[PDB]
């Protein structure tokens, strides 16, 4: 009861996962919850997450074209769908899900096993959506 | 703005 | 959606209401809302009245009632904040804060401190990032 989004986000993915990033985002807005990073080029900003929630929930596959732009870092595209999208840059893995009323988006640091990533990015996915969230 | 994390 | 489940899934369930909303307090529109028997719906006029009463004249709130879903609480505490009332063994507390309004009133005789905790602590996290 009433804990806030930067406390679940740091727990719930933070903890469980080596995160260069990790954020909650509003679905419609792409209005961020609470986000994490480390060293980052640049601050993910609600310009670069509107853009993932437009795609996602409307056309997924456009990902394939240009890219996953978040922090400043362009993901290439290894799986789009509109619940989920994954992408790499190098050794760097992404995992993005979509729930009823959120993004789910974390990327690891280089050389941590990507299957970790999505599986704590899907099954925090999951619960959100058997809430209603 | 969005509720409580669930 | 998700106001909704949170009203449901977790106000509801640490505290046991005959009535919950969560709405706006510039408008008074509902952004969700529970109600268990109540005389008659609870109105976007009644939270208006509400919104306006807490934010201008809390004083307001001796003169004319409470009025939730056709019933009448009567004021114990009023401040531009806070606002407390009774009807019988059933107890209401309503907070405001910037952009919002939360409102909750208990089943006869479930503890009021659990009602003013629970909807209390859902206004300091709003009021942490300044709704």
């Amino acid at each position: 009861g009433s804990g806030s989004w930067q406390s679940y986000v740091d727990n719930q993915i933070c903890q469980h996962v080596d995160c260069r990033l990790a954020v909650i985002a509003g679905l419609q807005d792409g209005a961020v919850w609470a986000k994490f990073e480390k060293d980052l080029p640049k601050q993910i900003t609600q310009q670069e997450l509107k853009t993932i929630a437009d795609a996602i929930r409307s056309n997924p596959n456009s990902f394939l074209e240009g890219g996953i732009h978040l922090g400043g870092e362009k993901y290439i595209c290894i799986q789009a769908d509109n619940s989920l999208v994954r992408g790499r840059k190098g050794s760097s893995a992404l995992c993005i899900v979509a729930t009823n009323t959120c993004l789910l988006a974390a990327a690891t640091v280089d050389g941590f096993p990507p299957g970790q990533l999505n599986n704590v990015v899907e099954k925090l996915g999951d619960y959100l959506k058997a809430n209603n969230y | 703005p969005p509720p409580p994390p669930p």
